[PDB]
């Protein structure tokens, strides 16, 4: 029990929770479609594929 | 009993994955030093029939 | 270079070593400190109005409006220290000494 | 108050042998401490001891030391068969050295 | 939002929530006087939070459940034993005086920052104003030394200065005797150990040193003890007050901006409470200080924040 | 203060310092290092008393000084050769005066009398300040013109800012002196290697500024501002300790911590040139430092000292506002140096 | 070899994942597992080293100093485990953390390809043995032990990292093949000669040298029981690798500058092996004896001969083994009557036999009795020696005598008499001691059954 | 200094045109895995100082830490391979544009080379 | 012992001879980078130490109300 109640809520914030998670998939995302783009690119330059 | 005993000793797997990894962790680095893999003028050795590498 | 350039740079100097040496009074320093930026203005002018260079005749304004910027902040501070001490006397300020 | 702290007097000593006559000396709880000393026995003495040394009792002549000897037996065998001085004291031949020319 | 500067930049100031009513009032009275009930019945009549007087567990009462905790795990001292053996050589005494010093100074910390958000006023049992008087009657019987009185006055010197006096001092005089008697009559055997000399030294201390000096910035108005029965007369008498002297009428936006920065953050009131001045009485050895905190953190709902104790029910923990 | 004027003012001193880095010409960045200080001086007098006030007036002075003697150069310069540019300092006596007039700046001995005063005469916000973001400007700028630097007035303010800074370490109770001999030893660090590599010197003054955020930040989150405050902090935040123990052990210089890259760095750069006394030197100087972060380690996580009964009370609150990126630097500050070779991109 | 380190780094999690009453165990069966893993470098070649990586590598010096380190880290954790009782959970974790990231260090230390990540992992080993003395020490004096074992270290080590530094400078590279087979002759210079001393002093404050050996009774008195076992055991020898490993870039200066090195060890050895004869403190003692032999081993490294190494490496391996033991051995006295006084609990065969017959055998393998390891190193460096100068034997000659005359002296004054009368809380040897106890001393017996796996590579 | 000033650059690029030539850091690169092992420590740091439970009070934070240092940390690895890339590049051209302060030496054999012989003795 | 744990001496001798043609080439070149640097810092006739120089594209080339410039 607590005398007031920890205004970090009992439940999780979804609100930054929601936003958090979404930035990290967001990063996720990016980075693998920046690294196949960099792959193609740099096959695409040096006549390999 | 299984879950109990599982969430009690997953730690005793943590040793033996880790040299399991090393092992393979091994193979890996020395497959990359293949340069002079049956180029050895003390060692080279003319292929058999049927395999490819002397040495993995 | 001429002598009028000697005489500025003495000039520069000696308010330079009027600033570093301390009597007692805080004013006085900040007099050398105004002392070295009109030694400062002048010889920028001289040399400015020498060679024909016309886009820099405004920096001298620049270099006293700065100057009076520094004469405010220095006034400021010694107002400070007045009040706390009553002179501004440079021998109070050493409480950080410990 | 006549002292400088209110701290806590020195604890004596617990005798691992009061609660456990047969304690092995390594936990107070007699359980993990059968079992601590159990796979201590079986773990050093059984295990790493015995079987290590074993395998490095075994352990394949990498060394080369019974192939040098079978190669001394041979080069003996075949110079003391053609009269040779059975060593020579040139490491190497010396017409692949090339000396300077003077030294005066 | 909590408050800092980002909600006094934008929206939030506390001179538009102050209703003339607020008036932080503080009730002062010898041991053992009715200044309880008139400070409830003040605060019922006036609108105002009523804050029950500091005792040594007030800081329990605020954090984790209200409960409190072990005597060991907080406080580490009694008044029952200073009542009993008010000389005795582990520095119950002052102890005693320290910690019940810092509770007052909790409790006007928290009084403070209702009063500047929410507007509404506190009525108040006693202040780190006059926690003193205990102070030098405990000195002058002989109980405490001077250099617990000396490490008292650097605290209070260093603290006390950081806050706003209150606005009204209320004091209910009671006469030694009539006290002794009420003491008598109480019931507790541990009270009636107080000599009339240490109620008299109390008494002396709030007429010399703590009236009058509340006198330049505050509000004093002295009552009798068949005056405080009578708590209308006392509520009228403060409604027809002029709060025109203190420092309160001089205050801005941006020192209530500073006062509500350190009121909240209790972390940084009770910083210079515990200074490193090594006093026999008040300091506790490596060992000890180890193994009761080590026990303090063994408590159910002690180990991590307050929103991350697993054992007192608290879910989602992985998700915040 | 009010909080929008003290955002504007910080925001100032950042522009100053921006204005400085990103101009071409002599009289901008003279600009910039006079509204530099016209908004700092304010900053270390945000809590008002005579120690501040001491502290601001003679900030306020030896950089006065400093920006003369700058300005009396960047003149001596224009005269002979009528130039605006931050380039070469065609002038030697101009170059001297330069040097001399950042190196004050900067607080590089024998000009360092200034650094511990003031750094102890202000609060920890300011000191943080003062002892990371009112290095870069000078550094730039000495970075900028670096090929006509002297190497025997440069590298003998260096040595000496070094053996000065280990010397008044030794002697130090306050915290905030500690910080400020440390920064004047690490400062002499970046300037000796100035002349030979500036990629050398700005990884250097990377390392010391995240080291220097972190020990700050922890010294804010945990209250104390001397040695035996900080000797209480085990019986409230025993991490909060035991992550100060190992940036202090960082600080120091010992590998495999992130503090033993820069000097390893700059050691190596010095010995691709002949230059083999002086890193000696050096080092066995630096050996100063990481005793007085022992002492301080000794004082506050290897040992337990005798705590005060108050702070049973202090148990029961949580620290309040959290400052963000604390765990972010320690962790750049202790285990970054695998990622040595990274350094590449910084020239 | 990333099949012994990552185990390694695997104990790591698996402490700070057991449960509060398994810490032990599972550190002590899966330290054991792995040196059983890393008994397997023992299997050398005779001509060239074992080159797993570009970064690792292996000869058969370094094959039984990691199966040495190995093999303690599980004697440290069951002699840590009794002093250790009241202490907290997460400080034992991190007491086992302290003790985990050294045998890490030690491991990458003794198989580092180039001088550098050596030099580093080198000396990143001082700070987990810093921490453990400076934190878990029992008296006022471990401050100041800490504080003169890490700066002798230091003092003597920053020199050398900027030789090391110049010496890639001028020759490109500083891994330990390159190294070999491109060396060249040093001349005769002051500059050379300098390089020389900055290459060499950190080493000789490691092993350490006696005049710079102050260091060493204070650390290794002060610290815990598993601080001084790795202090002793492996801790020692870090110097002997270096020099072993360093000095062929040395030669041919070494035979001029070896001089004033080779007289302090040899005299110093005779001061030192007379300091044992008059110690009233049991660990000092064993302190002083380290350094005796750790002089002896000195000697061989410098006159460098094939029987000088094969010695050396033979008195590194014994050396580390007996001085563990004889630590244990004196920590479990001290358990039993809390001072270190060797006066004080006397006659204790009488009370603890077993625990007697381990003093006897420690005590026998101190004074190089035939034909333990001790003696096959302590004998051929004596060979070398003779070798070297016909007059060493002398030197050498003296100190066998006063070896044996503190080691039976310290065995008749702690084991034999009649026990004090006062003293009445001496319990019988638990189950862990004597455990403890066999497992020092049955490797050094296997081996002399198998001499040749830590002769070095100069068999 | 040395890189400070060189042709055809672009002021704060951090990433040139011609960087898209090289090969791209795996993304099981042992760097970038460090990398996410020091954003772990950072996220593991924070909850201790926070005081909630290490391993497991906040997933999507240390996540977001983990994201976070293995982000940046690609970036990092391109542009130090780039800049190693043009060191090489630049040593290249400027060892073949000056061959004469440059020469290949006669090859010589160990059977002609006289090294004197230091006995160890 | 050999075939369960171990390898044949062709693969450590090999990959020894890769390991010790990679580290030879390494050395060599850091010889040569160390030299590349210091002819690039004695000349300036490389990419490298390139201070810069006052940009022409600022001068104005227009008559200056003096035929004398
Ligand atoms: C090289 C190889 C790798 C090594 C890298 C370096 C080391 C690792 C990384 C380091 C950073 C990581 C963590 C840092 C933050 C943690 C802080 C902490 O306190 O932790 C508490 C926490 C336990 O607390 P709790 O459970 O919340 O509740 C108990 C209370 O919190 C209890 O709270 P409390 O208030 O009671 O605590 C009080 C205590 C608390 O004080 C401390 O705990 C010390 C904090 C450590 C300082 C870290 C600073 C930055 C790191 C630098 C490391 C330097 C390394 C170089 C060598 C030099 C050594 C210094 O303070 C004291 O009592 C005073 C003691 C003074 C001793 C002085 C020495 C301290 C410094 C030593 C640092 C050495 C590294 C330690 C690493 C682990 C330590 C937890 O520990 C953990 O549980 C985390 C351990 C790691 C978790 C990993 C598990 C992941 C999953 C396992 C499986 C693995 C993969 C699975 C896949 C396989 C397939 C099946
Ligand atoms: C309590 C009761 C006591 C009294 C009763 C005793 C009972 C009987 C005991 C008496 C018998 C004496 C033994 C007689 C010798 C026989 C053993 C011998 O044959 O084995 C040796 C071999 O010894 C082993 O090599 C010993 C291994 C060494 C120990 C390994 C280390 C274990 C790990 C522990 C950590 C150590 C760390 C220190 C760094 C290494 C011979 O070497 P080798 O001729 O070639 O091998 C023969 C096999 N070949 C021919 C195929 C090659
Ligand atoms: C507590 C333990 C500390 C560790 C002890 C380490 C000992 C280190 C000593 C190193 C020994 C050799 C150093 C000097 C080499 C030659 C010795 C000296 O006598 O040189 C003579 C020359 O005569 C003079 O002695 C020259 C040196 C004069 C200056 C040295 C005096 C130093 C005083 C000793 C201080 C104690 C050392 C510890 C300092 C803290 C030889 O004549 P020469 O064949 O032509 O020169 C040979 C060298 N060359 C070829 C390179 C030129
Ligand atoms: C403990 C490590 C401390 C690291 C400090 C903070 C880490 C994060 C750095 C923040 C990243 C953003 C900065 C810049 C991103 C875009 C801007 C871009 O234009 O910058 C260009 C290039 O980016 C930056 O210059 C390089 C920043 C890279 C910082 C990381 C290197 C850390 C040193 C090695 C330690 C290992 C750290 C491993 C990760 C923790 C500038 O080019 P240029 O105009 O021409 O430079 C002028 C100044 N010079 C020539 C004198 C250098
Ligand atoms: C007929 C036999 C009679 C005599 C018996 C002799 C006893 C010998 C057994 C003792 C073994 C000593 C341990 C040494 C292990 C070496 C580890 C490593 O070097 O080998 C790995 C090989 O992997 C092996 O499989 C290792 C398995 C050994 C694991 C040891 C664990 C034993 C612990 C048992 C404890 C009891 C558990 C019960 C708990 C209560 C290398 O991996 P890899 O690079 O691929 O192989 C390269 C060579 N290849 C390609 C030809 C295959
Ligand atoms: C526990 C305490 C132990 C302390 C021992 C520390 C001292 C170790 C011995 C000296 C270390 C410093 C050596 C410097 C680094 C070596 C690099 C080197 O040798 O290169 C030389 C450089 O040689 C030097 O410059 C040496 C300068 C020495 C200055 C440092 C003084 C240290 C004290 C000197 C006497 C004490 C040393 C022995 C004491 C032993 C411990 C008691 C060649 O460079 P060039 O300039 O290019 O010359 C040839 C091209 N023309
Ligand atoms: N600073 C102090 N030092 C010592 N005792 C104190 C202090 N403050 C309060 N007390 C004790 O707390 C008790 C309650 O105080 P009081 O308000 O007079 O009783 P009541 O709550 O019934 O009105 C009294 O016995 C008083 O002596």
């Amino acid at each position: 029990k607590f005398y007031i109640r920890e205004p970090p809520h009992g439940s999780p914030d979804w609100l930054k929770v929601g936003l958090t998670l979404g930035t990290s998939v967001f990063l996720w995302i990016y980075l693998i479609k920046q690294h196949k783009e960099d792959v193609l690119e740099y096959k695409r330059r040096n006549g390999l594929e | 009993n299984v879950l109990q005993i599982v969430r009690d000793h997953w730690v005793h797997i943590l040793v033996p994955v880790g040299f399991v990894f090393g092992c393979y962790l091994d193979r890996r680095s020395d497959e990359k030093l293949t340069a002079f893999r049956n180029k050895s003028l003390l060692f080279k050795r003319e292929l058999r029939p049927n395999e490819e590498v002397t040495w993995k | 270079m001429p002598l009028v350039y000697m005489n500025i740079i003495m000039a520069f100097a000696i308010a330079l070593a009027g600033l570093l040496m301390y009597r007692s009074h805080l004013m006085s320093s900040l007099l050398c400190l105004e002392g070295m930026m009109l030694s400062l203005f002048i010889m920028s002018t001289l040399i400015i109005l020498n060679t024909h260079f016309t886009l820099a005749n405004m920096m001298p304004i620049i270099l006293l409006v700065f100057a009076a910027c520094e004469a405010a902040l220095g006034l400021s501070l010694l107002v400070m220290v007045s009040n706390t001490y009553g002179t501004d006397y440079v021998q109070n300020l050493n409480l950080l000494q410990c | 108050p006549t002292i400088r702290l209110q701290e806590d007097p020195d604890p004596e000593d617990e005798n691992l042998y009061e609660k456990n006559p047969d304690s092995h000396g390594y936990d107070k709880d007699p359980i993990v401490d059968l079992w601590n000393m159990r796979v201590v026995f079986f773990f050093g003495f059984s295990i790493v001891l015995v079987l290590g040394s074993t395998f490095v009792a075994y352990l394949p002549d990498y060394r080369m030391q019974e192939w040098a000897r079978r190669e001394a037996e041979r080069l003996v065998k075949y110079r003391e068969a053609n009269g040779l001085p059975l060593m020579e004291s040139n490491c190497f031949d010396p017409n692949k050295i090339q000396l300077p020319e003077d030294e005066d | 939002l909590q408050y800092g500067p980002l909600a006094f930049v934008l929206g939030e100031r506390t001179t538009r929530k102050l209703t003339e009513t607020s008036k932080v009032i503080t009730v002062d009275g010898n041991i053992c006087s009715g200044k309880g009930r008139l400070a409830r019945e003040i605060a019922e009549k006036l609108g105002l939070r009523h804050f029950p007087e500091a005792g040594i567990h007030y800081a329990d009462s605020t954090t984790g459940d209200g409960k409190p905790l072990d005597v060991q795990l907080s406080g580490n001292c009694s008044l029952e034993k200073f009542y009993d053996d008010p000389k005795s050589n582990d520095g119950n005494s002052y102890r005693l005086q320290s910690w019940l010093y810092a509770s007052r100074l909790l409790q006007y910390a928290d009084a403070l920052e209702h009063l500047l958000s929410t507007g509404q006023g506190v009525v108040l049992e006693r202040s780190i104003y006059s926690d003193f008087v205990f102070l030098e009657a405990m000195y002058r019987q002989g109980f405490i030394r001077k250099q617990c009185v000396e490490h008292y006055n650097e605290v209070k010197k260093v603290t006390a200065c950081e806050y706003l006096p209150p606005h009204v001092v209320v004091y209910v005089d009671v006469p030694v005797p009539e006290i002794q008697s009420r003491i008598q009559k109480k019931g507790n055997p541990h009270e009636m150990k107080i000599t009339a000399a240490y109620l008299q030294d109390i008494e002396n201390a709030y007429k010399k040193t703590f009236l009058p000096e509340m006198s330049e910035k505050c509000e004093v108005l002295q009552y009798s003890a068949r005056e405080a029965e009578d708590a209308e007369k006392v509520v009228e008498d403060i409604e027809y007050l002029k709060c025109d002297k203190g420092p309160w009428p001089d205050q801005d936006d941006r020192t209530f901006h500073r006062l509500r920065m350190l009121v909240q953050n209790k972390l940084e009131v009770l910083n210079y409470t515990t200074i490193p001045v090594y006093l026999p009485e008040i300091t506790i050895g490596a060992h000890q200080s180890d193994r009761v905190f080590q026990k303090f953190t063994e408590l159910p709902g002690r180990k991590y924040s307050p929103g991350y104790n697993e054992d007192v029910g608290d879910k989602w923990i992985w998700l915040k | 203060m009010n909080p929008i004027i003290y955002t504007t003012l910080i925001m100032t001193v950042m522009s100053g310092t921006m204005l400085v880095m990103i101009s071409s010409h002599w009289l901008l960045i003279w600009i910039g290092f006079e509204m530099n200080l016209l908004a700092m001086i304010p900053v270390l007098m945000k809590n008002f008393n005579p120690r501040a006030t001491e502290a601001a007036t003679k900030y306020f002075l030896t950089q006065a000084t400093a920006s003369m003697m700058l300005m009396m150069a960047i003149i001596i310069n224009l005269l002979y050769s009528g130039q605006w540019t931050i380039t070469k300092m065609f002038n030697p006596v101009a170059m001297t005066m330069m040097t001399m007039a950042l190196a004050m700046k900067l607080g590089l001995s024998p000009f360092h009398f200034w650094v511990p005063e003031v750094t102890q005469g202000i609060s920890l916000q300011a000191g943080l300040l003062l002892l990371t973001w009112q290095k870069l400007a000078p550094l730039s700028v000495l970075c900028q013109i670096s090929q006509s630097i002297n190497p025997n007035l440069m590298l003998t303010m260096a040595m000496l800012s070094i053996l000065i800074g280990g010397w008044g370490g030794l002697n130090q109770t306050q915290l905030r002196k500690i910080m400020a001999y440390s920064s004047i030893a690490h400062m002499g660090w970046m300037t000796a290697v100035l002349p030979y590599n500036t990629t050398m010197t700005i990884l250097n003054l990377l390392i010391y500024i995240t080291m220097t955020l972190a020990m700050f930040m922890l010294l804010i989150h945990s209250s104390a501002t001397t040695t035996l405050s900080l000797s209480h902090t085990w019986n409230k935040m025993p991490v909060i300790t035991s992550l100060m123990m190992v940036t202090l052990l960082s600080m120091g210089g010992l590998p495999p911590l992130s503090g033993f890259m820069p000097k390893w760095m700059i050691i190596q750069e010095m010995t691709k040139n002949e230059s083999i006394i002086m890193p000696t030197l050096m080092a066995m100087t630096a050996l100063l430092n990481l005793y007085f972060y022992m002492r301080l380690a000794y004082s506050s996580s290897l040992t337990m000292f005798p705590s005060t009964n108050n702070m049973k009370m202090k148990w029961q609150f949580e620290h309040t506002k959290q400052m963000k990126l604390l765990p972010t630097m320690i962790v750049l500050s202790t285990l970054v140096l695998p990622m040595t070779p990274a350094l590449s991109s910084l020239n | 070899m990333l099949k012994i380190i990552i185990p390694t780094t695997m104990l790591l999690p698996m402490t700070w994942m057991s449960k509060h009453n398994m810490i032990w165990i599972n550190a002590t069966v899966h330290s054991l597992l792995i040196s059983l893993i890393s008994l397997s470098l023992l299997n050398q070649l005779g001509e060239n080293s074992l080159n797993f990586s570009l970064t690792f590598f292996s000869d058969s010096l370094s094959a039984p100093l990691l199966v040495l380190t190995t093999w303690l880290l599980p004697l440290m954790l069951m002699a840590s485990q009794s002093h250790l009782s009241k202490e907290t959970t997460t400080r034992k974790k991190l007491y086992i953390t302290m003790l985990i990231l050294l045998q890490l260090f030690l491991i990458m230390t003794f198989t580092a390809t180039e001088l550098i990540l050596f030099y580093i992992l080198f000396e990143a080993t001082l700070v987990p043995t810093l921490i453990i003395i400076t934190r878990w020490g029992n008296q006022t004096e471990r401050l100041n032990a800490g504080l003169y074992f890490l700066f002798y270290t230091l003092a003597g080590s920053l020199p050398l990292l900027v030789a090391l530094v110049y010496i890639q400078n001028t020759t490109g590279s500083l891994n330990f093949l390159i190294i070999h087979y491109w060396s060249h002759p040093l001349s005769n210079s002051w500059s050379n000669i300098f390089m020389w001393l900055a290459c060499i002093m950190a080493f000789m404050v490691k092993m350490p040298l006696y005049g710079l050996h102050l260091w060493l009774p204070k650390a290794h008195v002060e610290a815990p029981i598993a601080g001084s076992m790795v202090l002793a055991a492996v801790l020692l020898k870090l110097g002997g690798y270096g020099m072993m490993r360093i000095t062929t870039i040395l030669n041919p200066l070494t035979n001029y500058m070896a001089y004033p090195f080779l007289m302090l060890s040899m005299w110093g050895m005779i001061m030192t092996s007379s300091i044992c004869l008059r110690q009233t403190d049991l660990k000092s003692l064993i302190a002083y004896s380290s350094v005796s032999h750790m002089a002896l081993v000195i000697v061989a490294i410098m006159i460098q001969t094939p029987w000088s190494f094969m010695g050396a490496t033979a008195l590194m391996i014994a050396h580390g083994l007996t001085s563990s033991m004889l630590f244990c051995l004196a920590n479990t006295n001290y358990e039993r009557v809390h001072s270190r006084t060797m006066i004080l609990a006397r006659g204790l065969q009488t009370l603890l036999p077993l625990m007697a017959t381990w003093w006897l055998v420690a005590s026998l393998t101190n004074l190089a009795l035939p034909p333990s390891i001790n003696l096959i190193g302590e004998l051929f460096i004596i060979t070398a020696s003779f070798s070297w100068s016909n007059i060493t034997i002398i030197l050498m000659g003296m100190n066998m005598m006063i070896t044996a005359l503190y080691s039976l002296y310290m065995l008749i004054t702690t084991q034999r008499g009649k026990y004090t009368h006062h003293i009445n809380n001496i319990k019988p040897s638990f189950t862990r001691e004597n455990a403890l106890m066999a497992l020092h001393i049955l490797p050094l017996l296997l081996l002399t059954l198998n001499p040749k796996m830590i002769l070095g590579p100069l068999y | 200094t040395m890189m400070s000033g060189r042709p055809g650059r672009v002021p704060l690029q951090f990433l040139p045109n011609e960087a898209r030539s090289l090969p791209p850091p795996k993304l099981t690169d042992p760097r970038l895995v460090y990398m996410g092992f020091l954003g772990y420590c950072s996220g593991l740091i924070d909850n201790a100082i926070r005081r909630r439970p290490v391993v497991s009070a906040g997933l999507h934070r240390q996540l977001l830490y983990v994201t976070s240092f293995v982000f940046f940390g690609y970036y990092l690895l391109k542009r130090q391979d780039y800049m190693y890339a043009l060191r090489d590049h630049d040593m290249f051209a400027y060892v073949k544009s000056h061959p004469e302060d440059f020469p290949e030496k006669d090859k010589k054999t160990y059977g002609e080379i006289l090294e004197e012989f230091h006995p160890v003795r | 012992i050999a075939r369960t744990f171990y390898d044949g001496p062709e693969k450590n001798y090999e990959k020894t001879m890769a390991i010790l043609q990679i580290e030879a080439e390494k050395a060599e070149l850091r010889l040569k980078e160390l030299e590349v640097r210091r002819l690039m810092r004695a000349r300036g006739d490389g990419p490298w130490y390139q201070y810069p120089t006052i940009d022409k594209a600022l001068i104005d080339h227009s008559p200056k109300t003096t035929p004398d410039n």
